[PDB]
């Protein structure tokens, strides 16, 4: 990776038709209206910092039965927006985290009446020694995790 | 300082 690792590109299916790339060097990558966010997406519906993606070192206890990747890094999508975001098929409320597998489509905002729909396609171009870039490691079937003060602190420095 | 609710 020369600078880019993950590519979040607001696809045509979404009200936004732009492409943003999370530099492997920037952790965590903040997205939202405010330019402060590593990613620039301004939607009156979402907060200046609707959500941010944070990368963490993927690990596990033993390798009994299951075959892990020793100890590589994975990308976690953190949502801090009050309008709640949607990752593929999992709910993302203000204060949640989710595993990002190469080719992850995340919905920042969806309005049935307003027809306001946002969605970015995550595409890992470079693999900075990733357990498997992001194919959806077994064990945990796409489940939404919760964030702690550690996560909230990340945005505090934003 | 925010009042959002997409329902």
């Amino acid at each position: 990776g020369n600078g880019r690792f993950l590519t979040l590109k607001p696809l045509p299916d979404s009200i936004i038709q732009e492409s943003l790339e999370i530099q492997q060097g920037v952790n965590p990558f903040f997205i939202g209206r405010s330019e402060d966010c590593n990613c620039k997406i301004e939607d009156n519906r979402l907060s200046r910092v609707h959500c941010f993606i944070f990368k963490k070192r993927h690990a596990v206890g033993k390798s009994m039965y299951e075959s892990p990747a020793q100890g590589l890094d994975d990308i976690w999508y953190c949502h801090t927006g009050t309008n709640v975001s949607y990752l593929n098929n999992n709910r993302m409320i203000q204060g949640t985290k989710f595993l990002l597998q190469d080719g992850d489509e995340i919905k920042i905002i969806w309005d049935k009446n307003n027809k306001f729909v946002i969605g970015f396609k995550v595409e890992i171009n470079d693999t900075t020694g990733l357990f498997n870039e992001g194919l959806g490691m077994l064990q945990e079937q796409r489940v939404v995790l919760k964030q702690t003060a550690e996560e909230k602190d990340l945005v505090k420095k934003l | 300082e925010d009042i959002y609710y997409l329902d």
